[PDB]
C-alpha cells in the first residue's frame, strides 16, 4: 500500500496521470465484479482502462479498499495540482454506483465517505476549484437520508455537524440555495431517524448552529416530539427550542405522525394488555410510587406479542398507548388491578372527587405533595394521564352506545355494557371539569359539553 | 371539532352563495384526522336541486341532525354561525374577487353551462 | 395504594441445583397472572448464554458485569476452563418475562467436576444426559429457546437439538417452542447480506426437520434496504476537529441497538398456551417442576444413556 | 512450486525423500474469508500457500523450507463445505430420513478421511475457534478406536509391499500421532494459563474416556511438551478500514516454536516417547520419506479415500445413536398405537373405513415418533390396510 | 429551583416558574457570584420546559403559548446571568404575526 503513495505522490503528472488512470480503473472494473451477484446494471464505466480482469469473489472489497485508500495521497495538502480525474469529483461519480448497492456491500460506501471526508477537511469551503462548498452539500442531502447502517449515519452527520461550525464561522453560503435549503430538510428528517440517541444529539448540535432561519417549522416540529425522548436527547431538544428563534413555536408536520400512530393503535383491539402490568401503571397514575424502575419502553415492546407503531416509540406515543391499553384491560368486567367494578369505580371517582375540590380549596395529597424537584412537574403529567384514562375510558365505554368504524367492536362481552349502565356514573362524576380545567382546558369540554348538553 | 365546525360553515357559506345541492350522507364527506369536511363533484350546482324531477328542496346547505349535535351547542348562535359572518364578512369585502372569476366562467365556451 | 403491590428480583434463583435438584425458591417471585413469557437458552461452554440473559431481562448494556443477574465470566475465563452457571437459573422481570439461563450443555467444566467429584457407567455419557434433560426442560416449558452460539454453525448444536426433541416427553399435538439463534461475539462478516443468506440457508437446511418454530419472526430489525432476500428465520445477531474523533468502521450495528432490538423481539415473541391449561406463574411452576420429575426418570433418556 | 493437492499428490511416479514429517490439521472452522486450517499452513512455513480472496476434500502441501507435509481437511464439520451440503442441499440433491441419512453418509465420510490421519500422519492440530474443548471430539476419538482396530487388518493387507518398514505396518502407521489443539481466542500471562488449564482438562477427558492410554494409542499425551495453542484475537477486510483512520489523521510462542518443539521430535528421530505409567517404552520414531509416505498413503487412501472398510462403517454405534433411537421409537410406538387403535376402536364394518380409524391411528403415533422416523408410518398403513379385507 | 412542596397543586407552576425568575433578576441588579444563579434557572428551566412537554402529551397543537414564553425568558435569564449580557439572548420576539399572542 506505500507503492500506490510513492508511485501517485511524486512529481511528473505525466506519469502520475497513468498511475491514477490504472488504479481508478482496477477499481471501476472490480466494482462491476459485484454487479452480477448482485444483478445489477453496470455504471461508473468513465474511468475504466483496458482490463477485464475477473474477481469475482471477495477479493474486490479489498481491491477497491486498496485502490481508494491509495487516493488519499492525492486527497491531502499540499497537492497544488489538479490534472487528474478530479478525485474531489471521483468520490461524487461513483455515488450512484457505490451508494445504491452499498448496502448489498456496505464496505465501499463507508470507505468513499470517509476518503471524501479526509479530502475536505484540508479545505472545505472557501467561496479553481468553486462547486465543491456546494456540491458537498448536494450529495451529502442525498446520501443523508438514504436509509442505511448505523457505521454510515454516524459519519454523515459528523461531517454535517463539522460542516455547519464552518458555516457560521460564511457568509452568503446559506442563500445557495438548493443545497442548504435541501440540507437542512434532510436534517430535519434525520433529527429522529433512526431512534440511535447518538445521531440525534449530532443533528440536535449540528443544527443548532444555523440559525438559520429557512424552515424553523419543521425543527420545531421536530423538538416538539423529542423534549419528551425521556433519553440525553430532551437536554439537546429544549437547548435547541430556546436557541433556535421564538414566534413560531407559536407559529404540526411531526405531531400529525403521533396522533395518526395512536388512531391505528386505537383501532386493533389487541388484548394481551399484560393485566398484571395495568396496576402498575395505575399505581403511577393514581399514586406517584412507580412500579416499574425507560420503563414505558420495556412495556409497548412487551405488549402486541408480535406476532402497528412506527420505531420511535418515544415517548409521548408509548405514554398514552399505556394508558389505553391500561383502559382496554379495565372495559372487561373485573378490572383486576383493583376490586370489582363497583370498586374500581368508587376509588376512581374518590381520586377525582379528592382532587377536584383541590380546586376552591387547599389540601394535601398525593396528587400535589411532591417533595423533590422535576417530580412535582410530573403531578401535571399525573392529571394529564388521569384525563386521557377518562376520556379513552368513556372511548372504549361505548360498547353499549356501538362506536363506529372508528373503533371496532370491543369483544363478545358487548353485552354487559349494555345490560349494565355506566353512563350514569359518568353524570354522577362529572367533577372532572374542575380537575381538568387545571391542567388542561380542552379536558373538560370533552365532559363539560356532555353534563350540560344532556340536562337539556 | 374546532376544525370541522369551521370547514362545515366554509362549505354551508360556499353552498349558499353557490347553488351546491344534492347533499347526501355520501356526498358530503369526513376527514376523522383533519377534521374538515370535503365534497364529492358538485353535480346539482348554482340552484340546479330547484328544477328537477325531485321534491324541491331549499336547504343552503346539510344542516341535518347529525351535524347540529356536532358543534358545541348547536349552529344558530353557536361556534358556526359565529364564523359563517367572518366568512361573508372576507367575502363581500373582496365580492369582485368572485363576481369577475364568475363573469369569466360563464359566458365559455367548452364550460357546457347547458346543464 | 396497596391494592396493588408489586414485587421485584435482585440476584438469579436456581430450580436445578448443581446436582441437579429441583428448588422452590421460585414460588416466592411468581404470581396469579396467565401470560407468563418464559425464554431460556442453550449453548456451548463459553458461548455467552448469561451475559445475554440478563442484558435482555434486567441488566442493560451500559452497566458493570458484577450488577448483571446472571453472574458472567470475569476472571474465571483465564482460570481453568468456564461454566460459571452451574445450574438453571430463574428470574421474572418486572414484566414478568421468565428468562432460564441454562448451564453450558456438553462442556468440558461440568466434566471436569464430574471426574474430580453418578448412576451411569461413564462421566462423558452423563454430561451428554444432563445437556439433554435441560434441553427437553427448556423445551417442554420455555416459550422461545435462544440457542446462544460464540462461532457460527457448530454443527454438534443443531445434532444436539434435533436430538433434544427426541426426549422431548409430549402428551402432559405436540408443543414445540420457538429457537432464537444468537451468533454471540459476532464478527463485522456476519453482518453481511452474502452471509446473512449463507447462515438462512444453512440454518434452514440443518433445522429443515425440526419441528420447532425457529423461523419466521426475526432477523428483520435494524438493516438495510434490503427486502427479504432468502427465506428469512430467527437469526439475531449479537456483537462483540471532529474528523479526528470518528470510531472505526464497526461494520455492524451498536451492541447497544442490537440488544434492544433482540429484547424487544424476546418481549414481543409469540405466548401459545401450555401443554392443556393456562399454568399462569404459579401453575407453571407447578408444571415445570412435573416436567422435571417426568424428564429426570423418564423412559426416552434411560433409553438414549444405554446407546450411549 | 507445491500444489496444494493431495487426490493428485499421491498420484505420483525432485524432492524424493526430504526426511519429511506429515502433520494432520482437522477440526471445525466458522464462515469467514479465510479458513482457520488455510491461516494455520500459511503461518507455520511462513508463506501464504492458500491466497485469500459436501465432501472432505482433504489437500496436501509440502514446505521445502521446512520438510513439513501438511494435510488439510475438509470435513463436513467445517462451515465451508458445510454451505455447498446446504446449499446443494436446498435445491437439487430430501425428506427427513433422506436428509438425516445424507448427514450421517457426510459424517461417515468425514471420520474415514480422519482416519486416514491418525494412520499415516506425526502431529495433529485441531481447530475449534471458541477456547473451549468440545467434548463431542470425545465420542469422535472414542469412535475411531473402533475403525482404527477393526479395519486395522485391512489397511495391513493393503500396506504390505511398501518400504514404510516393520513397526508402521505393525501398528499401521508412522508413530502415534501427538494432538495438538489450537484454540482461536474471542475475549480475554492470561492465555498462558488458559492454556494450561485446556491442557490439564483435555488430559483428564481422555483418561476418563480412555482416549488417551498408557500404550500406542490412536492419541498421545504430550506432557512434557505443550499441546493446547491459544491463538490471538485481521482475518477479514478490516485492515485496510483500519488503516484509514491513521492515514487520515496524517515464551509465548507464536505457530512456530509451539509447533516446532514437536516437529523436531519427528525431524531429528527423537520420537514421541511421551507415556506414562512404567509401559515398556515403545518408541518407533519412523521418520519417513517423501517416496515412501506418498508410496504408503496412496495405497491407504485407495483403501479408505475399500472392500471391507465401506462394510466397517455399522462398527462404529457410537455416532449415528439418532438413527437407532429412532428405529426404537418407532418399534415400540407402532406395536403400541397401532394395535390399540386396531382393537380400542372396533370399525368391525370394513366397507370404507380404514382411512376413518387410520386419521386417528396417526394422530396416537405421531406423539412417539421422534428424530429421523416416520419411515415406519409407510410401514404401518398396510398394517390398518391388510387387516380390512 | 426546587419549587415549594406545601401543597403546590397542578399547574400551578405558572406562578412558581414567574415568581422565580424575579429571584435570579433582582439579584443582578444586587450585584451588578453568579456561580450560584445558574443552578438556580438551568435547574428551573428543567421545570419550566415541563409545560412543554405536557403540550405534546398526550397531543396538543403548538400550545401553550403563555407558558412557552415563560420558559424562553428564564432562557433568557440564564443567558443573561452567566454573561453580561453582551450580546445576546434578548431575547427576539418581534412579529410573530400570528397574530393572536
Ligand atoms: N456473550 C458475550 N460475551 C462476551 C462479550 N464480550 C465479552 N464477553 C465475555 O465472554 C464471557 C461469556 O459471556 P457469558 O454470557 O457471561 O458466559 P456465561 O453465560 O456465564 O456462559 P458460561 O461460559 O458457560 O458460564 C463473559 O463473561 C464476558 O466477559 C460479548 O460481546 N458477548
Ligand atoms: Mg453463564
Amino acid at each position: 500500500d506505500v507503492p500506490p503513495p510513492s508511485v501517485s505522490l511524486p512529481k511528473l503528472a505525466a506519469l502520475l496521470r497513468v498511475f491514477s488512470t490504472v488504479v481508478r480503473s482496477i477499481g471501476e472494473r472490480f466494482s462491476p465484479i459485484r454487479g452480477p451477484p448482485i444483478t445489477e446494471a453496470y455504471v461508473t464505466d468513465v474511468l475504466y482502462r483496458v482490463m477485464r480482469c475477473v474477481t469475482a469473489a471477495n477479493q474486490v472489497f479489498f481491491s477497491e479498499a486498496v485502490l481508494t485508500a491509495a487516493n488519499e495521497c492525492v486527497g491531502v495538502l499540499l497537492g497544488s495540482l489538479d490534472p487528474s480525474m478530479t478525485i474531489h469529483c471521483d468520490m461524487v461519480i461513483t455515488y450512484g454506483l457505490d451508494q445504491l448497492e452499498n448496502c448489498q456491500t456496505c464496505g465501499t460506501d463507508y470507505i468513499i465517505s470517509v476518503l471524501n471526508l479526509l479530502t475536505l477537511i484540508v479545505e472545505q469551503i472557501n467561496t479553481v476549484v468553486a462547486v465543491a462548498h456546494a456540491v458537498y452539500q448536494a450529495v451529502l442531502s442525498l446520501k443523508n437520508i438514504p436509509v442505511l447502517e448505523t457505521a454510515y449515519k454516524l459519519i454523515l452527520g459528523e461531517m454535517t455537524c463539522a460542516l455547519n461550525n464552518l458555516l457560521h464561522s460564511a457568509f452568503k453560503n446559506h442563500v445557495f440555495n438548493v443545497d442548504n435549503a435541501k440540507f437542512v430538510v434532510i436534517f430535519d428528517l434525520s433529527a429522529l431517524t433512526t431512534i440511535g440517541n447518538a445521531k440525534n444529539s449530532l443533528i440536535g448540535m449540528w443544527a443548532l448552529s444555523p440559525t438559520v432561519f429557512a424552515l424553523l417549522s419543521k425543527n420545531l416540529m421536530i423538538v416538539h416530539s423529542d423534549l419528551a425522548v425521556h433519553f440525553p436527547a430532551i437536554q439537546y431538544a429544549v437547548l435547541y427550542t430556546l436557541y433556535s428563534h421564538c414566534t413560531r413555536h407559536d407559529h404540526n408536520l411531526l405531531g400529525i405522525l403521533l396522533k395518526k400512530d395512536n388512531l391505528n393503535q386505537d383501532t386493533r383491539k389487541l388484548l394481551m394488555t399484560w393485566a398484571l402490568e395495568a396496576a402498575v401503571l395505575m399505581k403511577k397514575s393514581e399514586t406517584y410510587a412507580p412500579l416499574f424502575s425507560c420503563k414505558g419502553l420495556l412495556a409497548n415492546t412487551l405488549v402486541e406479542d408480535v406476532n402497528v407503531c412506527r420505531v420511535q416509540l418515544v415517548h409521548s406515543g408509548t405514554r398514552i398507548r399505556q394508558a389505553f391499553g391500561k383502559l382496554l384491560k379495565s372495559i372487561p368486567l373485573d378490572v383486576v388491578l383493583s376490586n370489582n367494578n363497583h370498586t374500581e369505580i368508587q376509588e376512581i371517582s374518590l381520586a377525582l372527587r379528592s382532587h377536584m375540590s383541590k380546586a376552591p380549596s387547599n389540601t394535601f395529597h398525593p396528587q400535589d405533595f411532591s417533595d423533590v424537584i422535576s417530580f412535582i412537574l410530573y403531578g401535571n403529567s399525573h392529571r394529564t394521564g388521569k384525563d386521557n384514562w377518562l376520556e379513552r375510558l368513556f372511548y372504549s365505554c361505548q360498547r353499549l352506545d356501538k362506536r363506529d368504524q372508528s373503533t371496532i367492536p370491543r369483544n363478545l362481552l358487548k353485552t354487559d355494557a349494555v345490560l349494565w349502565q355506566w353512563a350514569i356514573w359518568e353524570a354522577a362524576q362529572f367533577t372532572v371539569l374542575s380537575k381538568l380545567r387545571t391542567p388542561l382546558g380542552r379536558a373538560q369540554d370533552t365532559f363539560q359539553t356532555i353534563e350540560g348538553i344532556i340536562r337539556s | 371539532t374546532q376544525s370541522y365546525a369551521r370547514s362545515t360553515a366554509v362549505m354551508s357559506m360556499v353552498g349558499y352563495i353557490i347553488g351546491l345541492g344534492d347533499r347526501h350522507l355520501d356526498n358530503v364527506l369526513i376527514d376523522m384526522t383533519t377534521g374538515e369536511v370535503v365534497h364529492i363533484d358538485y353535480n346539482v350546482c348554482f340552484e340546479k336541486g330547484k328544477s328537477l324531477r325531485v321534491p324541491e328542496k331549499v336547504p343552503f346547505r346539510m344542516t341535518q341532525n347529525i351535524e347540529t349535535a356536532l358543534g358545541v351547542t348547536g349552529v344558530e348562535g353557536v361556534f358556526r354561525l359565529s364564523c359563517e359572518q367572518v366568512l361573508h364578512i372576507m367575502r363581500r369585502g373582496r365580492e369582485t374577487l368572485l363576481t369577475l372569476l364568475e363573469a369569466f366562467v360563464y359566458d365559455p365556451l367548452v364550460d357546457w353551462t347547458a346543464g | 395504594a396497596k391494592l396493588l403491590p408489586p414485587e421485584r428480583m435482585k440476584h438469579s434463583i436456581k430450580l436445578v441445583d448443581d446436582q441437579m435438584n429441583w428448588c422452590d425458591s421460585a414460588i416466592e417471585y411468581l404470581l396469579d397472572q396467565t401470560d407468563v413469557l418464559v425464554v431460556g437458552v442453550l449453548g456451548l461452554q463459553g458461548t455467552g448464554k448469561s451475559m445475554v440473559m440478563s442484558l435482555l431481562s434486567a441488566n442493560t448494556p451500559e452497566e458493570d458485569q458484577r450488577t448483571y443477574v446472571f453472574r458472567a465470566q470475569s476472571a474465571e475465563m483465564k482460570e481453568r476452563g468456564g461454566n460459571q452457571t452451574s445450574g438453571i437459573d430463574f428470574f421474572i422481570t418486572q414484566e414478568r418475562i421468565v428468562f432460564l439461563d441454562t448451564q453450558p450443555i456438553l462442556s468440558p467444566s461440568i466434566l471436569d467436576h464430574l471426574i474430580n467429584n453418578p448412576e451411569y457407567n461413564l462421566p462423558h455419557t452423563y454430561v451428554e444426559m444432563q445437556s439433554l434433560q435441560i434441553a427437553a426442560f427448556l423445551f417442554t416449558v420455555c416459550h422461545v429457546v435462544i440457542v446462544v452460539q460464540d462461532w457460527f454453525t457448530d454443527l454438534s448444536l443443531y445434532r444436539f437439538l434435533q436430538t433434544a426433541e427426541m426426549v422431548k416427553p409430549s402428551t402432559p399435538t405436540e408443543y414445540y417452542p420457538h429457537l432464537v439463534f444468537l451468533q454471540n461475539k459476532a464478527r463485522r462478516e456476519d453482518f453481511c447480506p452474502r452471509k446473512l443468506r449463507q447462515m438462512h440457508l444453512m440454518i434452514d437446511q440443518l433445522m429443515a426437520h425440526s419441528h420447532l418454530r425457529y423461523k419466521g419472526t426475526l432477523s428483520m430489525l435494524q438493516c438495510n434496504v434490503f427486502p427479504g432476500l432468502p427465506p428469512d428465520f430467527l437469526d439475531s445477531e449479537v456483537n462483540l476537529p471532529l474528523f479526528s474523533l470518528l470510531p472505526g468502521y464497526r461494520g455492524h450495528p451498536s451492541f447497544q441497538s442490537l440488544v434492544s432490538k433482540l429484547r424487544s423481539q424476546v418481549m414481543s415473541m409469540a405466548r401459545p398456551q401450555l401443554s392443556h391449561t393456562i399454568l399462569t406463574e404459579k401453575n407453571w411452576f407447578h408444571y415445570a417442576a412435573r416436567i422435571w420429575d417426568g424428564v429426570r426418570k423418564s423412559s426416552a433418556l434411560a433409553e438414549y444413556s444405554r446407546l450411549l | 512450486m507445491a500444489g496444494p493437492v493431495s487426490l493428485r499428490d499421491l498420484l505420483m511416479g525432485p524432492w524424493r525423500e526430504d526426511e519429511i514429517c506429515v502433520v494432520g490439521i482437522f477440526g471445525k472452522t466458522a464462515l469467514r474469508l479465510n479458513s482457520e486450517k488455510f491461516s494455520l499452513v500459511n503461518t507455520v512455513c511462513d508463506r501464504q500457500v492458500f491466497p485469500l480472496f459436501d465432501y472432505s476434500l482433504l489437500q496436501a502441501y509440502y514446505s521445502q523450507e521446512s520438510k513439513v507435509l501438511y494435510l488439510l481437511l475438509t470435513s463436513i464439520c467445517d462451515n465451508s463445505q458445510l454451505l455447498r451440503a446446504c446449499r446443494a442441499l436446498q435445491s437439487g440433491e430430501l425428506p427427513h430420513a433422506e436428509a438425516h441419512e445424507f448427514w450421517k453418509h457426510q459424517e461417515k465420510l468425514q471420520c474415514l478421511s480422519l482416519l486416514y490421519l491418525f494412520s499415516v500422519c506425526h502431529i495433529l492440530l485441531l481447530v475449534h475457534p471458541t477456547c473451549s474443548f468440545d467434548i463431542t471430539y470425545d465420542r469422535v476419538f472414542r469412535a475411531l478406536d473402533g475403525l482404527r482396530q477393526k479395519v486395522l487388518p485391512l489397511l495391513k493387507t493393503a500396506i504390505k509391499d511398501c518400504p514404510v518398514g516393520k513397526d508402521w505396518k505393525l501398528n499401521c502407521r508412522p508413530c502415534p500421532p501427538r494432538l495438538l489443539f489450537l484454540f482461536q481466542l474471542n475475549g480475554a500471562s492470561p492465555k498462558r494459563r488458559l492454556q494450561h488449564a485446556l491442557e490439564d482438562q483435555i488430559y483428564r477427558i481422555f483418561r476418563k474416556s480412555r482416549v488417551l492410554t498408557n500404550q500406542s494409542i490412536n492419541c498421545l499425551f504430550t506432557v512434557p511438551a505443550n499441546q493446547a495453542f491459544v491463538y490471538i484475537v485481521e482475518d477479514p477486510v478490516g485492515m485496510l478500514l483500519d488503516q484509514l483512520r491513521s492515514h487520515c489523521t496524517v515464551v509465548d510462542f507464536t505457530l512456530r516454536e509451539f509447533l516446532w518443539q514437536h516437529v523436531e521430535l519427528v525431524l531429528s528421530k527423537k520420537g514421541f516417547d511421551d507415556s506414562v505409567g512404567r509401559n515398556p517404552q515403545p518408541s518407533h520414531f519412523e521418520l519417513p520419506t517423501y517416496q515412501k509416505w506418498i508410496s504408503a498413503a496412496s495405497k491407504l487412501y485407495e483403501v479408505a479415500i475399500s472392500k471391507i472398510l465401506s462394510s466397517i462403517k455399522v462398527l462404529e454405534g457410537f455416532l449415528d445413536i439418532d438413527t437407532k433411537f429412532s428405529e426404537n421409537r418407532c418399534q415400540k410406538a407402532l406395536p403400541m398405537a397401532h394395535s390399540a387403535y386396531q382393537s380400542n376402536l372396533p370399525h368391525n364394518y370394513t366397507m370404507t373405513v380404514h382411512k376413518n380409524q387410520l386419521a386417528q391411528a396417526l394422530r396416537v403415533y405421531s406423539q412417539h415418533a421422534r428424530g429421523p422416523a416416520f419411515h415406519k408410518y409407510a410401514m404401518q398403513l398396510h398394517e390398518d390396510c391388510y387387516k380390512f379385507w | 429551583n426546587y419549587l415549594g412542596n406545601k401543597a403546590c397543586e397542578c399547574y400551578i407552576s405558572i406562578a412558581d416558574w414567574a415568581a422565580v425568575q424575579e429571584w435570579q433578576n433582582a439579584i443582578h441588579d444586587l450585584k451588578k457570584d453568579p456561580r450560584e444563579l445558574q443552578k438556580s434557572i438551568e435547574v428551573q428551566l428543567l421545570r419550566s420546559s415541563v409545560c412543554l412537554a405536557t403540550a405534546l402529551n398526550p397531543i396538543e397543537q403548538d400550545q401553550k403559548w403563555q407558558s412557552i414564553t415563560e420558559n424562553v425568558v428564564k432562557y433568557l435569564k440564564q443567558t443573561s446571568r452567566i454573561a453580561i449580557g453582551p450580546l445576546r439572548l434578548s431575547t427576539l420576539t418581534v412579529s410573530q404575526s400570528l397574530p393572536v399572542l
